[PDB]
RNA sequence: CUCGAUGUCGGCUCGUCGCAUCCUGGGGCUGGAGUCGGUCCCAAGGGUUGGGCUGUUCGCCCAUUAAAGCGGCACGCGAGCUGGGUUCAGAACGUCGUGAGACAGUUCGGUCCCUAUCCGCUGCGCGCGGAGGAAUCUUGAGAAGGGCUGUCUUUAGUACGAGAGGACCGAGACGGACUGACCUCUGGUGUGCCAGUUGUUCUGCCAAGAGCAUGGCUGGUUGGCUACGUCGGGUUGUGAUAACCGCUGAAAGCAUCUAAGCGGGAAGCACGCUUCAAGAUAAGGGUUCCCACAGGAGUGUUCCUGGUAAGGUCCCCGAGAGAUGAUCGGGUUGAUAGGCCAGACGUGGACGCAUCGUAAGGUGUGGAGCUGACUGGUACUAAUAGACCGAGGACUUUCA
RNA sequence: GUAGCGAAAUUCCUUGUCGGGUAAGUUCCGACCUGCACGAAUGGAGUAACGAUUUCCCUACUGUCUCCACCAUGAACUCGG
RNA sequence: CCCUAAACCGACACUGGUGGAUAGGUAGAGUAUACCGAGGCGAUCGAGUGAAUCGUGGUGAAGGAACUCGGCAAAAUGCCC
RNA sequence: GUCCGAACCCACUUCAGUUGAAAAUGGAGGGGAUGAGUUGUGGAUAGGGGUGAAAGGCCAAUCAAACACCGUGAUAGCUGG
C-alpha cells in the first residue's frame, strides 16, 4: 500500500546524484574502526541497479590487484557519506554482468555523447 | 495480461497463445463468438487490450495492433468499426453470457461478444 | 496390490451409495414472455435472453 | 562459501599455491566456511621454491569468497576468487606478506596481523 | 494467570530501516488498528479473566441480528473480528473501552499470532523436510519417497503420529520476542522487527512478550 | 511352524523402543594440590560429524566434535529404493576327476512385476447427534510438539600449589547444529515482460512484423514459489523426586537420615512455552438473535404433512484458500475480479521523422516505447435473476 | 619343472612385505619370493595397433552430491461419455 | 481398391515388422538437421484444474565426484579452414 | 575385412514399459556401415536327425532331442477327489 510508501519516504535520502550502470563512480563508505571512523572511498563501474523505493540498491565493480571487488550498496543507507559521478558511460544493458569476464581493453565502457 | 496460473490450453503454452490470438481475431471478425468459458474468460483481457490500443487510431498503432491478430483485414475492422464504437467507454468492451453445456463432453459453453451500443 | 476377499454386501452398498449426483436447481425466466426454466447466471434456451425483466438483451439466437 | 574438497588459492607468500578445504572449523556438522572461518586444508600445489611442501596439512582462514557477504548494514561485499590465509597454530600468518583484496570481516578484533599486512581491506 | 497486553491489527507488508547502529532490520507494518471492548470475561459469570476485543470495518448490510444485539450490548459499533485476550487484567478494562497501538512502546517485545500461509496438499519433502532418494545409481521410481514407514511382522502396524504428505499452512503460528520497532498511534502503524505469519491483509495479534525477553 | 514359495548381505529413506550412558545434568568413594582424572551409583530430555580403503558388516586411517554409545524391532525397513555381494544358464584360471563335471577357491558378465480390497497411518470432507432453531466468542478433560551445545570475555592469575600450573560456584558476549514462520535484503527460478540474434517460411513489396526450430538460442527480469536468504525459538523457572547430602530421634539409657516427622537434592517426572481439542454422545460455558405458525390424523398432547422467523445454503465474481469437497472475501445499498486511468517495478532508447555515413550503421527528437502479478483510483464489463433449507414454546421428572 | 614368469583372471594364510600415489588407498602400479596350487603349441614371456571388454589415476565438466528449489508438460485430480 | 498401412504379417482400426521406384526449395558436405514445395494431414473420447506423486523436458548461487559398488545419468567437448 | 558419418544392419548403457503401444518394444545415447556387408525372390538339408564363426544355440512366440496323431484310459509305493 501507499502506507508503506509513505513510511519509506522517512528513511529515504534526498541528496542522490543521477546515474546509471555503466557510469564511474566513488562511493565514499563510511568504516568503523573500533573507537575511529573513517570514510573510504570505493571507486569502480555501477554494473546494476536493482530499483524500488527504499529498497534501491546498487553494484560497484572494482579491480584491485588483479582481482575483481563487488560491492553492493542499498542507495539509500546511511552508511554512504555521498556518491560521486566521474563517467557517463554508454552501455546498451541494464545489468553489465559481462563485464565480469572481461579485462583489459574488452572491459572497458565507452563514456556518453561519444 | 495476466498469465494463466494453471495448466495451459491446447496442452501447450504456444498452443494457448495461437488459440487465444486467433480467438480474439475471430471476435472481431464476427462480433461474437461461442468458445466455452474458460477460452472466453482468458481471451477477454487481450481482446480489451487490443480494443483500448485500437481506439486511437494511427499508423504506429496498427502496425502493434498487427503484431496480434495478423490478418490486416480484422485489423482494418477493429480500426474502423470497433475502435470508434468505444469512444467513451473506459474499458469492459467485451461481455461474456454463459449458454448451457455441450452434451458431447459437457463442457460449460459461453458467449463472449464486443459491445454493440454506443456509451453515449 | 489385489482384493484380498470378495467385500461384503453391506460394505460394497455403503461406498456405491457415495456415487450419485445432485439435481439441476434451474430458474424461472425473468421474461414474461417466456417464463420457461434455465440455468441460473445463463441465457434462456427458449427466449434465448439474459437479465432482469427490464434489461433483458438477446444473448442465443434461439 | 567454501566446504569440503573446495580448492582455494592463497593469499600468501609461504609458496603453496593451492589448497584443498578438509575441514571448516567451528562446530560439527558445520557446512560452510566464510570470510574470516577457519579450515583444515591440504597443499594441492605449492612453490617448489618454498616452505610449504605439497600434500602437507595446514591451517587457513579464508578470505574473498566469490558467493557474497552480507554486512549488518544491509550491503554486500563480492570476490571473483576463494582465497585463503595459511596460520601458525595461533592466530597468526605463516607468511610475511598478503596478496590482494582482504575482507573487513578479518577486522573483527581477530586477524589484526593479516589486516596490517592485507594490501587493501574493502 | 499471567498479566498480558495485546491489540489486533492488520498485516500490511514489510520494508527495512536502518537502526541507531547503522543496522538494517527487517520490520513488519502493522495497522494495528483501533480495538473496542466488546465483552469482558470474568470468573464469576464467565470462569476466566479475558477481554474480547473488536477490530475490523464491516459493512452494515453484512451484520446479522445476533451480532447486531451482540454490539448494541457492547455500546460500539460493528466491528469484523473479534478475538479474545487472555489477561489477568481483564477487570481493569470497561465495556467498550478504546485501545489502540500505543498501548505498545518503542521497544517493548512483543508476541504475534497469525494464520500461516497455506500451501495445499504438501510432499513429505516439503512439509517435513525428508531426504528422499537420489536423482541417479538406479532409483526407480522413488525419488521423492518418503522412505519406509515402518518395520516388520513387528509391530504389523505404522506408529501413530508418522510424519507422512498432507496439507501444510492455515495454522494458528505465534512467532515470539519480536522487538516492537514504531509505533505512530495518531494513525495506527506499528513497525516490528521481524517477519509475521499469514499473508498480506491478515490478522494478527500483537501481544506482550510471555518469555518478557531473550 | 512355513517347501500348491515366510525373497536371505550392505547402503539409502523413515523411524520407534530398551538402557547394559558416548556427550550434556546430578552425587558418593577416591581423592586430587590445583588442573585433571576412575571408578560401583542416579539419569534415556535432547544430541551423538564429514571423508579415504573394501560389495561389505566388521575393521583400519585422515580431519573434526561437547560426544562420534551399545543393542531390539523377520541380524527394523526390496507390494519403499539400491543389486555391488550372494545363489541360474556364458567364459577363464588354479586345484580335483580317465571322463561328463566339481570347488564356503578366484575372476569378468548377468531380467522380475504389482492400478491398495481390509487393517494401519497422514490429510480432507459429507452425515447425524449434542431436547427449540440460530450467530458469534470461548473453557480445557485430554492430545501433540519443543527440551542440543560450544568457544571466548570476566570473576582471577583469585582458591590451591614449592614452583610450573591453574579452579569451583556466578556474570556477559558471540557461534554450530536443529527448527518455526517469512520474502524487506541476497541468491535461484522464470513457457510474462522487455531486448538482441541465427536459419527458414509468411504477411504483395519497402518499411514494420508474424509462425517454427527446446521459450530456437542468448542478455536481463517484477509478482509468486523458494533457500543458499533474515527474523524468532530452546529458556529464565515451579512442584514432587532419583542417587545422594541432611535435621530431630527412638526401638537398643549411647548411637543412627527413619521407625513418627521435616528439609535440601538432576537436562529425568509433572508443569512453565507452542499447537490441536466438547464425537469430552459427560457432546461444556458466556453473550446475542428469532419466536407460542398453519393444516390433518390423533387417544395426555402423541406423530406425520405445509408455509416461515432468526439464520444458512445453492448460484455468480474471486483469492490471502484449494486435488475435489472445504475455507475466506464480494455479489449493484457493490471496488470481488477483469478492463480502464495513473504510479512503481522490469527492460533500456519503439515506430515515425530529421540528420550523418557508399553501406552495415551512428546521433537527435526522447529515460523513448513496450510492459504481468505490486500500489492507488474508476461501475466500463461480469458479479443478472431466483430458488431451497431452516424453530415453535421447543419430551418427561423433581426441585427451587 | 628348464627358459621365462610369479600375492598373478592362478596366493589359502592375506588388507603378505616394502615402495609409489591420497590429508586418509583391503583396489591400482612397480618390486620381493615364502609359487597353499606358474610354466613353455590345452603354448611361456613380451608386444605397436585395435576394444560399447575389465581395472586404477589426472584433467575438463557438471543437480551425482552438500541440498534442493522453480518452470512447462503426459498421467494423477474434478466434470461428462 | 489398400499397399514405408486403420485394408498385408503381428488375436485389435496394435507407438512393432514389410522389398522396389520417384523424391523439389533455402541454410548445409549431405538422402543429417531446421523451416518449406508437389501433395497430404490436425491422429479415431473430451472439458477443466498452478495438489502430493510418477514419467518427459528446462534452468541454477557457491562448491565441483564430497555422490556412488562404479562419474550410473547428465554436463562439457563438438563444424570447417 | 581403412577413418568420420545417414539410409541399412546391429543391440553396449540408461530410463520408461513391465494386466505394456508391443508374449521382448519405445526415448536418449551406442557398434558396423566396400564388406567375413546387407537385403528380395525361389530353392536344398528333418527329429537321435538337420544346421551351428560353438551359446546345447536354432529348427513356426517355451528344443539336453520339434510338432501332430497313434500304442493310450502309458505308468506313478506319490498328491488330490
Ligand atoms: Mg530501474
Ligand atoms: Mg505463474
Ligand atoms: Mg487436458
Ligand atoms: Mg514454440
Ligand atoms: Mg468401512
Ligand atoms: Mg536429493
Ligand atoms: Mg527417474
Ligand atoms: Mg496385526
Ligand atoms: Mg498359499
Ligand atoms: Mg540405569
Ligand atoms: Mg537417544
Ligand atoms: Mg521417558
Ligand atoms: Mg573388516
Ligand atoms: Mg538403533
Ligand atoms: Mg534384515
Ligand atoms: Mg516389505
Ligand atoms: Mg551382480
Ligand atoms: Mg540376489
Ligand atoms: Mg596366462
Ligand atoms: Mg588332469
Ligand atoms: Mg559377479
Ligand atoms: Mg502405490
Ligand atoms: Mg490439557
Ligand atoms: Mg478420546
Ligand atoms: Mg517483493
Ligand atoms: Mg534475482
Ligand atoms: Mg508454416
Ligand atoms: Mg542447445
Ligand atoms: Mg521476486
Ligand atoms: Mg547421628
Ligand atoms: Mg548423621
Ligand atoms: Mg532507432
Ligand atoms: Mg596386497
Ligand atoms: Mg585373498
Ligand atoms: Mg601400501
Ligand atoms: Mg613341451
Ligand atoms: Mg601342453
Ligand atoms: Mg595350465
Ligand atoms: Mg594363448
Ligand atoms: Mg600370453
Ligand atoms: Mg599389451
Ligand atoms: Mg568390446
Ligand atoms: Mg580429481
Ligand atoms: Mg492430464
Ligand atoms: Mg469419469
Ligand atoms: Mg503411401
Ligand atoms: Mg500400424
Ligand atoms: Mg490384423
Ligand atoms: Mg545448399
Ligand atoms: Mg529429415
Ligand atoms: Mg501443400
Ligand atoms: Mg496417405
Ligand atoms: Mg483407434
Ligand atoms: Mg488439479
Ligand atoms: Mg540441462
Ligand atoms: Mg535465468
Ligand atoms: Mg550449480
Ligand atoms: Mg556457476
Ligand atoms: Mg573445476
Ligand atoms: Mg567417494
Ligand atoms: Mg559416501
Ligand atoms: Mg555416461
Ligand atoms: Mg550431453
Ligand atoms: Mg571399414
Ligand atoms: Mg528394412
Ligand atoms: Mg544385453
Ligand atoms: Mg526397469
Ligand atoms: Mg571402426
Ligand atoms: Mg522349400
Ligand atoms: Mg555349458
Ligand atoms: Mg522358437
Ligand atoms: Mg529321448
Ligand atoms: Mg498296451
Ligand atoms: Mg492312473
Ligand atoms: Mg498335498
Ligand atoms: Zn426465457
Amino acid at each position: 500500500s501507499n502506507i508503506i510508501d509513505e513510511i519509506d519516504k522517512a528513511s529515504m535520502r534526498d541528496d542522490i546524484p543521477e546515474f546509471r550502470p555503466g557510469d564511474s563512480v566513488k562511493v565514499h563508505v563510511k568504516v568503523v574502526e573500533g573507537s575511529r571512523t573513517r570514510v573510504q572511498v570505493f571507486s569502480g563501474i555501477v554494473i546494476s541497479r536493482t530499483g524500488g523505493g527504499v529498497q534501491e540498491s546498487f553494484t560497484v565493480r572494482k579491480l584491485s590487484f588483479g582481482t575483481g571487488v563487488e560491492r553492493t550498496f542499498p542507495l539509500h543507507s546511511p552508511i554512504i557519506d555521498k556518491i560521486e559521478v566521474d563517467r557517463h558511460g554508454a552501455v546498451r544493458r541494464a545489468k553489465l554482468y559481462y563485464l565480469r569476464g572481461r579485462r583489459g581493453k574488452a572491459a572497458k565502457i565507452k563514456e556518453r555523447g561519444s | 495480461p495476466k498469465p494463466t496460473k494453471g495448466p495451459r490450453l491446447g496442452g501447450s503454452p504456444a498452443h494457448e497463445r495461437i488459440i487465444l490470438r486467433n480467438l480474439a481475431s475471430q471476435l472481431f471478425e464476427h462480433g461474437r463468438v461461442v468458445t466455452t468459458v474458460t477460452k472466453a474468460k482468458r481471451v477477454r483481457p487481450l481482446a480489451e487490450k487490443l480494443i483500448n490500443r485500437a481506439k486511437t487510431d494511427t499508423v504506429a498503432n496498427r502496425r502493434f495492433v498487427n503484431r496480434t491478430i495478423t490478418d490486416r483485414g480484422i485489423v482494418h475492422i477493429l480500426f474502423t468499426e470497433i475502435g470508434p464504437r468505444m469512444e467513451g467507454r473506459d474499458g469492459g468492451y467485451t461481455r461474456v453470457t454463459r449458454i448451457g453445456i455441450r452434451k458431447g463432453d459437457n463442457a460449460p459453453m459461453a458467449v463472449i461478444e464486443v459491445i454493440s451500443d454506443k456509451v453515449a | 496390490a489385489v482384493p484380498k476377499r470378495k467385500m461384503s454386501r453391506s460394505n460394497t452398498r455403503h461406498r456405491r451409495s457415495q456415487w450419485k449426483t445432485v439435481a439441476t436447481k434451474l430458474v424461472t425466466c425473468a421474461n414474461p414472455a417466456c417464463g420457461e426454466k434455465h440455468l441460473p447466471h445463463t441465457a434462456c434456451p427458449s427466449c434465448g435472453g439474459y437479465g432482469p425483466r427490464g434489461d433483458r438483451r438477446q444473448v442465443v439466437e434461439a | 562459501m567454501i566446504q569440503q574438497e573446495t580448492r582455494l588459492k592463497v593469499a600468501d607468500n609461504t609458496g603453496a599455491k593451492e589448497l584443498l578445504c578438509i575441514r571448516v572449523l567451528g562446530g560439527s556438522k558445520r557446512r560452510y566456511a566464510y570470510l574470516g572461518d577457519t579450515i583444515v586444508c591440504t597443499v594441492k600445489d605449492a612453490i617448489p621454491g618454498g616452505n610449504v611442501k605439497k600434500g602437507e596439512v595446514v591451517k587457513a582462514v579464508v578470505v574473498r569468497t566469490v558467493k557474497s557477504h552480507r554486512r549488518p548494514d544491509g550491503s554486500y561485499i563480492k570476490f571473483d576468487e576463494n582465497a585463503a590465509v595459511l596460520l601458525k597454530g595461533d592466530g597468526e600468518p605463516r607468511g610475511t606478506r598478503i596478496f590482494g583484496p582482504i575482507a573487513r570481516e578479518l577486522r573483527e578484533k581477530k586477524f589484526m596481523r593479516i589486516v596490517s599486512l592485507a594490501p587493501e581491506v574493502i | 494467570e499471567r498479566t498480558v497486553k495485546g491489540v489486533l491489527g492488520t498485516k500490511l507488508g514489510m520494508t527495512q530501516l536502518w537502526d541507531e547502529h547503522n543496522r538494517l532490520v527487517p520490520v513488519t507494518v502493522i495497522q494495528a488498528g483501533p480495538c473496542v471492548v466488546t465483552q469482558v470475561r470474568t470468573p464469576e459469570t464467565d470462569g476466566y479473566s479475558a477481554v474480547q476485543l473488536g477490530y475490523g470495518a464491516v459493512k452494515a448490510k453484512n451484520v446479522t441480528k445476533p451480532e447486531a444485539g451482540h454490539f448494541e450490548k457492547a455500546g460500539v459499533t460493528p466491528r469484523r473480528h473479534l478475538v479474545e485476550l487472555r489477561t489477568a487484567d481483564a477487570s481493569e478494562y470497561t465495556l467498550g473501552q478504546e485501545i489502540a497501538a500505543d498501548v505498545f512502546s518503542e521497544s517493548d517485545f512483543v508476541d504475534v499470532t497469525g494464520t500461516s500461509k497455506g500451501k495445499g496438499t504438501a510432499g513429505v519433502m516439503k512439509r517435513h523436510g525428508f531426504g528422499g532418494l537420489r536423482a541417479t545409481h538406479g532409483v526407480h521410481r522413488k525419488h521423492r519417497s518418503p522412505g519406509s514407514i515402518g518395520g516388520c511382522s513387528t509391530p504389523g502396524k505404522v506408529i501413530k503420529g508418522l510424519r507422512m504428505a498432507g496439507r501444510m499452512g492455515v495454522e494458528r503460528v505465534t512467532v515470539q520476542n519480536l522487538q516492537v520497532h514504531s509505533v505512530d498511534a495518531e494513525r495506527g502503524i506499528m513497525l516490528v522487527r521481524g517477519a509475521v505469519p499469514g499473508p498480506k491483509g491478515s490478522l494478527l495479534v500483537v501481544r506482550s512478550a510471555a518469555k518478557k525477553a531473550a
